[PDB]
């Protein structure tokens, strides 16, 4: 059964850096992706690392969060940094080759639990 | 002295230039001497040649009085003086060689003579008729002729020894036999006009000896081993089906070899009409045991497995009468 | 660094590369010298075979002596395509390849006397004439042939450098052979008179053995097991008329398989192998014992086998004689093939 | 003789710009393409291109390149086509080009005293051509050979087929063993992309996929395996090891076809007319045994329990055969 | 005189001019605008996981040191003078063994404008690395990348742009399909940054959608391993007392089973795994070995020789283990290719 | 400015001797190397080699480049690489490799205020590793990638991994077909030749293969076929056409398993483990059509003159040898 179970922080005024392990399937080939759900059923998209190394990000948080997978550890991360109220969400970690895909959710077959991100200034 | 002799003859030389560009045609002796004749592909219809090809001819403007009577060179020179188009005609894949240093030499004679030799494997092209095969004899060509100057400009010649031939044995022909040479001169009228083509013919037969083991010993002795059935009782229904089917099943694989080394021709080889033939014959068993088990047991005709025991080694022995003589001695 | 630059742009100065050392004066002697790295796959589909060399040459040139501090100076690219190197090139080579990554891979060493040694890194892909009637029991002797192009004997000549055997030296893990076994090589030196001179050629003959214990498990013991097979219904009864044809007719369809790929597995030659004097043999063997079914089925007569306890068929004469004929001929075959060419 | 021309000769090339077309200012040059087919070399179903070798002839008129005095047609050096002003024709088909070089680069030079001028070239292309392989092997196929200018548009340039009928030669004399050229056309027209407009010449042939291999190799040995199952029909119902063993080794020959016939030819993976006719074939040898499990079925399971088992094989014998008979009458007139 | 402009412009353009050098070296970055027109989507090769694209690679940048004023407003630049002239080194992340054509003059054009937009296209031939997950094998998708950028300069050097909205930069030719094996379904124009060890650079991506057409594989493989099923299947309705017909039945079905399991693994790079197709074959492998071993239990209960005679001793009955095999087998192959064809027709 | 950078990096290349190496009669210059690897594209038995498409980036500092006055690493055009000393490294393993060319030749210059160089590749070589195929498909390959100065010895040129262990990045990324790469390895040594000391780096991987493409293929049917064999000990003895037909097929099943295995594995001619393991399974098979041939002859040749004891024999038997077969076998070779 394939776990992406994922870690990091809830609760920041500040940086965070929330992680993904997973477990199950060697990753490295497909495209480890983060999202973000607001209240409201809006899946967006932050960012995605494919196989080479390529940082992929959403035009809302291109220059403040910074993905970083690891490959012998399967796992990717997101340095969080410079964070606003606006970004108090759910955090999906996502996974699967992007078929029709890279900004879109049903291109992404496995699924993380979710990691409530809360902000209050 | 030799730095003086070539600095002074290619001060003013220009290599763009004919010798003897308005007076007559530059005569060209050619001369060939062939290391290899490679593989004869069938699929591509190429083969393989590697040849060391020396040309002569006089340029005037090269003429040096002095004492060393012949100028030994390198490729370094060939660059700077006038070099002949000559390119072959039915080539594909043509390669120089370039390893060590590249292979080419160039000798100057005080008389105006210019000996330039370089070493060439030419993938040519020869579209082998491969009817009557494996029986088949080709005579495969390598032309050649010049570029870009017509007959008026230059004009090729061969020498006494023209085609040289090795020692024929260390070659790479696999399903052929090197059995004859032959040049000749023609005159091609394309658009831009008439050269003067030499071309060399390559004649080369079979080996036959892989198709008999391979196809036609396996063939006749499964034919053979359908008429197995004939001396086998009638009321025994399981042990002729199985002669029948299992016959033609290895008839079936035995069409594997048959067109293997040949590409995908539209007319019927004389391999392939003899593996049809022995297919037929194959065939033809398990429909007369089928015909003879309806018209006795199922409801002369009873008789057919006492005429079957003549007809078919005679028909099949009057088939090899007239396949092995049409075929060799025909 | 100026006194080594201004040593390096005076001694091109009046240098002709078009012209040999001692053109007028004496013979070039051209000392060569081949350290194999990799001995590579030996192609029979080509009759070719690969090998990884630096190859070596060394040479006087008294128009290259120089004078300073140092008595080797090493040159990488540049230098070595403006001074005289012998047009040395292989008589057998098909297509060779000079490495250029990342750089081409030559060294030019002038020594303060005039000596040059020049090496390079070539793959060359020789051609090996191979005759292939003893298949897959045969030996070959696979030539390197080098001499020079334009050059004849009186003007330049070939030696090797410290010794004949000692010269062209392999290296201890460069065997890169799958299915041969290089049993040590032997050089010679030559004269090839062709119809422009006489030209000096170094020869290098390298001694190739192919393992066959590929060929046994996968041709020899199968076909070996089917004729076997074959005759394993000598000992059934003979009212089995169904069941001993099937050893008869699949047998055939077996060998059938096993004569296809074993041939295809093997380059294209035109005449009898010595794997194919064995499976057509083979295959006559068991073409040979449903010869004998058919007949020992003429002499039948009767269509019931042996009850548990009227008359009953007899074990058939012709069949208690190819029980002992057949394991016989194929046994003294096999003997008379794995001395034949086990011998050689 | 040589040496007024050696001096024409470097006075055309003196003061010589090869960034310059033929009237530079004014009206385009008129570039007329001629090309004299080798050979064909190989049609691939499976890369989807063909390779063709042909002399490739370029005449237009460059006014700088004009000399008196001499009544002779200057066939230069071809180095000297590295200092002219040459098209730059490129072919858009093309995957995989070369000029060949034994025993010099095969260009050609040609100076008229009108200032005409001649450039050959001896090119080998692999040019790329779409295939529609439904119909395989009783298919036409047309390829291609797009030439085009890559800078110069329909204002600085112009092209033309030289002799529009006879400018394409030796096609005629062509010898394909798989295929036969039925026609070649060539089209002249102006196509339009985002940088710019560009003319464009098309050599286009038809090739005709010849049968002689098929009929002998897939389809008539396909027939008589066919054939050799309907010997079961004429065999007595009692005989269970030989009606089976028949039609058992029957879908064994037909699969042992298959797949040979999906390895000599080329792998084409979309369904075409030969796989509509082998996997056919393979149901009437697939029904033919099913056949007597339906007479075994009746005469033996529903035997005892008390339809008709010399009705159901004297049925089998006039249908089977007229429902394949009705099966090459439907594949033969719709594929052909 | 417009000949005599015209050298005379090409001359002053290249004098001072260091083409080493970057546009605004340590000024600015240079904004490089690219577009792709795909004139033939080539090839995907399977077995070696690489495609072929063949692209009018376009590219525009602005050089300040290539202004001029003349009569025409555009120039046009033979590719000598290309070469002198400074050009972003742009290339594929992804490619293998990639051609720039030549034929017959090398297939590049340079155009300079009078306020010094530089315009840049060529003709290549790209072959990429596309990686495939082979998992629902032949009823897959997989994203082919084409990904693009500098190789020397990085994000604070030179920027990578397109030339228009994304979408509409990277341009499919209507009939350059070109495919036989896929199905070109659309393609998604993307950008992006590495981390390399020598800096952060601006990659362009084009990723092209590929849906794998399965109605080659019906016939060739699922139609037969299916019908060799239902034959092996067939021998249950056949009586009990044919024990040579059930056997020579039985073991055929399995050789025919092997000579299909040879010729549809042919067809298939050597994944890791079960591909779907290969969990299809196995499964069907075994009602075949399973059907013989239910005539190898029917003929240990036999108990007599002889079958039923049609004008009738005692005689066989037809065995349970047959009447429940009728229904067992059918039903779960029939099953099973409801599990099978609906949970890889989801994926 | 930009107009005095041009003038800076003429003076460098003014009277530059590329001809020369740095530090020409003093000191050997210190190459610190870099690997990035793309992609192990294939990893082929038959011609013994593998495909390394990697960034090979080489360091080392030149007295004679040092620029002052411009705060930025100067990157250049990669045609000035042509006009600077850069070394001569080569590969031994190479059989073919080429630096890509599309759309210009993919080199880099960036030079460093203090006379530090760059000069990365994008090599896409062809590196030479033989194999030790006799546990094929069970075993493990080391195939290397040798890197080493060819004209230069260790007194005028030496290498290091720079960064250490962490030199050589992107394997972890690499994701193979049939292998998976184990650990891969850093080695600096010194080694002697004909012509005189040179210093070598090395980069060696561990392929380990994996064995889930093979069951499939070639183990799983070849074990269902000798069991299939084992069906003529539950048949009657007087079934001669049924316990004929079983282990006749049976052996015709079992060659066209290894003469089509023989031409869809990689041809390498000789003995390896899957070999024993068919021919291990043919014998099986071939007993088991004898164990009817020697009931047959004991009945009706040897019969006028037990039965059901042998076909009771077999039966636990050839189960149990096959069994023990395949203990021997999956232990030997795992
Ligand atoms: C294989 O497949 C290829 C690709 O499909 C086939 O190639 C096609 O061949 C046909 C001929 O069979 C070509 O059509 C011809 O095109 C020429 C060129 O026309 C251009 O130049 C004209 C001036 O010289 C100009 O008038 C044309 O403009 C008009 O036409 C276009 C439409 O074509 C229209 O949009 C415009 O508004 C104008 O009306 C154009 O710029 C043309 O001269 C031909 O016309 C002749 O034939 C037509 C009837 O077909 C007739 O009406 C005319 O009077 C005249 O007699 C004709 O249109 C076509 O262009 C080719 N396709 C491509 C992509 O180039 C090939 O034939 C196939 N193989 C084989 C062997 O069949
Ligand atoms: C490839 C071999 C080709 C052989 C071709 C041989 C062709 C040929 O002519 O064979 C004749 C005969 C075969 O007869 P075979 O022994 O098989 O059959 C018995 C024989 O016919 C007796 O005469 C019969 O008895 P009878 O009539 O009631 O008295 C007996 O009847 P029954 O008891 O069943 O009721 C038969 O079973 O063989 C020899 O004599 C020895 C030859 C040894 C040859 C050994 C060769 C290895
Ligand atoms: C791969 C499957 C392996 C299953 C192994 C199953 C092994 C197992 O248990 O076999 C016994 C029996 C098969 O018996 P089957 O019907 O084949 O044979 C009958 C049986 O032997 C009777 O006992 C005989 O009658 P009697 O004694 O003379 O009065 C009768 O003789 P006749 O009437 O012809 O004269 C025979 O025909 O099985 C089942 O019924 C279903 C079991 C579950 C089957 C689940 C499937
Ligand atoms: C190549 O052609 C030349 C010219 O025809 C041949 O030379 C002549 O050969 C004939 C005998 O065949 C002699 O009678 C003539 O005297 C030869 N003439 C000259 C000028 O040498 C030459 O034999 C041909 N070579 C081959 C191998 O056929
Ligand atoms: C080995 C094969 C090809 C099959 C097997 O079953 C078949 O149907 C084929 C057949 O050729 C035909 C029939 O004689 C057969 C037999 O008894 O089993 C075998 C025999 C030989």
């Amino acid at each position: 059964q394939v776990q992406l179970q994922e870690s990091g922080g809830g609760l920041v005024q500040g940086s965070l850096r929330v992680s993904c392990a997973a477990s199950g399937r060697t990753f490295t080939t497909y495209i480890m992706a983060w999202f973000r759900q607001a209240p409201g059923k809006e899946r967006e998209f932050l960012a995605a690392m494919d196989q080479g190394r390529i940082q992929y990000y959403g035009d809302s948080v291109r220059g403040r969060f910074t993905i970083s997978r690891d490959y012998a550890k399967n796992s990717v991360d997101l340095q969080l940094d410079g964070l606003r109220p606006e970004d108090t969400a759910v955090y999906y970690c996502a996974a699967g080759a992007g078929f029709w895909g890279l900004r879109t959710a049903s291109s992404y077959h496995y699924w993380g639990q979710g990691t409530q991100v809360t902000v209050s200034s | 002295d030799v730095t003086v002799i070539l600095n002074n003859l290619l001060e003013g030389y220009d290599n763009k230039l004919r010798p003897d560009i308005g007076v007559k045609p530059t005569l060209i002796h050619t001369d060939m001497y062939v290391n290899s004749i490679g593989p004869v592909n069938a699929i591509n219809m190429e083969y393989t040649i590697d040849i060391f090809f020396a040309q002569t001819w006089y340029d005037r403007r090269l003429k040096f009085n002095s004492t060393i009577k012949v100028l030994r060179l390198n490729s370094n020179m060939v660059g700077k003086i006038w070099i002949p188009d000559t390119f072959f005609r039915n080539s594909k894949k043509a390669d120089a060689h370039w390893i060590t240093t590249p292979n080419r030499m160039l000798r100057i004679w005080n008389d105006g003579r210019v000996l330039y030799t370089l070493r060439l494997t030419i993938d040519a092209e020869c579209q082998l008729q491969l009817h009557n095969f494996p029986m088949d004899e080709h005579s495969c060509p390598l032309e050649f002729s010049s570029y870009g100057y017509p007959r008026e400009e230059i004009v090729y010649q061969w020498k006494r020894s023209s085609v040289e031939v090795g020692d024929t044995r260390s070659w790479r022909l696999y399903q052929f036999s090197f059995v004859g040479l032959r040049n000749t001169t023609e005159v091609v009228k394309t658009t831009s006009g008439d050269y003067v083509v030499m071309s060399v013919y390559f004649d080369l037969s079979r080996r036959m000896g892989y198709f008999t083991i391979q196809t036609y010993i396996p063939c006749t002795l499964i034919v053979v081993l359908s008429w197995v059935s004939f001396w086998i009782n009638k009321d025994a229904v399981p042990a002729r089906t199985s002669l029948g089917i299992t016959t033609v099943l290895t008839m079936t694989t035995l069409s594997t070899i048959a067109r293997k080394s040949l590409p995908k021709v539209s007319y019927v080889t004389a391999m392939d009409l003899f593996v049809s033939v022995c297919f037929i014959f194959v065939f033809s068993a398990l429909v007369e045991y089928g015909t003879l088990h309806y018209f006795v047991s199922n409801r002369r005709i009873a008789k057919m497995d006492s005429y079957a025991r003549i007809f078919f080694p005679t028909a099949f022995c009057l088939f090899n009468l007239v396949y092995w003589v049409s075929y060799l001695y025909l | 660094t100026t006194v080594f630059t201004r040593i390096l742009d005076r001694l091109l100065d009046g240098y002709d590369n078009r012209l040999r050392p001692g053109l007028g004066e004496r013979v070039t002697e051209v000392k060569t010298d081949i350290f194999v790295t990799s001995f590579g796959p030996v192609s029979d589909h080509d009759m070719e075979y690969t090998i990884d060399v630096f190859f070596r040459q060394s040479w006087k040139d008294e128009r290259l002596k120089f004078k300073g501090p140092m008595t080797v100076l090493r040159l990488n690219n540049l230098m070595a395509s403006k001074i005289w190197t012998p047009d040395t090139f292989f008589h057998n080579g098909k297509k060779s390849v000079a490495h250029n990554m990342t750089m081409p891979n030559k060294l030019l060493r002038i020594t303060e006397d005039g000596t040059l040694l020049y090496t390079m890194r070539l793959t060359v892909r020789a051609e090996c004439p191979m005759h292939l009637e003893d298949f897959p029991m045969d030996a070959h002797a696979c030539p390197l042939k080098f001499g020079s192009y334009a050059y004849t004997r009186a003007e330049v000549v070939y030696e090797w450098t410290r010794e004949p055997a000692r010269s062209v030296v392999v290296a201890e893990d460069g065997s890169r052979l799958n299915q041969y076994d290089l049993l040590g090589q032997t050089v010679d030196s030559g004269i090839v008179q062709s119809s422009t001179g006489e030209y000096v050629v170094m020869t290098t003959h390298f001694h190739l053995k192919r393992k066959i214990g590929y060929f046994v498990i996968q041709t020899y013991l199968p076909c070996i097991m089917t004729v076997i097979l074959s005759q394993v219904s000598f000992w059934l009864n003979r009212e089995s008329v169904p069941a001993r044809t099937v050893f008869g007719v699949t047998t055939v369809l077996t060998m059938t398989t096993l004569s296809i790929s074993a041939r295809n597995s093997l380059p294209k030659v035109a005449y009898a192998t010595a794997m194919d004097w064995f499976i057509a043999v083979c295959y006559a063997f068991v073409f040979s014992a449903l010869i004998e079914f058919a007949t020992v089925n003429y002499f039948t007569k009767r269509g019931y086998a042996w009850d548990g306890k009227k008359t009953f068929n007899s074990v058939s004469k012709i069949d208690r004689l190819s029980r002992i004929a057949f394991p016989l001929l194929f046994g003294i075959f096999n003997l008379v093939y794995w001395a034949t060419y086990l011998n050689r | 003789n040589m040496s007024f021309v050696k001096e024409t000769v470097d006075k055309l090339l003196k003061g010589y710009d090869i960034r310059l077309r033929p009237d530079f200012g004014g009206p385009p040059v008129c570039v007329g393409m001629n090309i004299d087919i080798a050979s064909i070399d190989m049609v691939s179903e499976v890369n989807m291109d063909y390779t063709l070798t042909m002399y490739f002839q370029q005449y237009w008129r460059d006014k700088r390149l004009a000399y008196s005095g001499i009544p002779l047609n200057l066939t230069l050096d071809n180095r000297v086509a590295d200092q002219l002003w040459v098209p730059d024709t490129y072919f858009l088909n093309d995957k995989k080009s070369f000029v060949h070089g034994v025993t010099v680069k095969n260009r050609m030079i040609r100076l008229h005293p009108d200032g005409t001028v001649l450039y050959g070239l001896r090119i080998t292309t692999t040019a790329a051509c779409m295939m529609d392989l439904r119909r395989y092997p009783l298919d036409e196929q047309n390829c291609t050979l797009e030439i085009e200018s890559y800078g110069y548009t329909t204002d600085d340039i112009e092209f033309y087929w030289r002799g529009g009928d006879k400018a394409v030669t030796g096609v005629e004399r062509i010898e394909l063993p798989q295929f036969s050229i039925v026609e070649h056309r060539l089209v002249s027209r102006n196509v339009v992309f985002a940088t710019g407009a560009y003319p464009r010449l098309s050599l286009s042939f038809r090739l005709k996929r010849n049968i002689g291999y098929f009929i002998l190799q897939t389809y008539m040995p396909s027939i008589l395996i066919t054939i050799l199952s309907w010997v079961s029909f004429w065999i007595n119902y009692d005989a269970s090891a030989a009606r089976v063993a028949l039609g058992i080794t029957t879908v064994l020959t037909m699969t042992t076809i298959n797949t040979h016939l999906r390895e000599t030819l080329p792998k084409i993976p979309y369904v075409k007319a030969i796989d509509m006719y082998l996997m056919g074939c393979f149901v009437f040898v697939f029904l033919a045994l099913l056949e007597y499990a339906f007479v075994n079925y009746i005469f033996f399971g529903r035997g005892p329990q008390r339809t008709d088992v010399n009705a159901i094989d004297r049925w089998s014998r006039i249908v089977f055969p007229f429902t394949f008979s009705l099966f090459n009458l439907v594949y033969w007139l719709y594929y052909v």
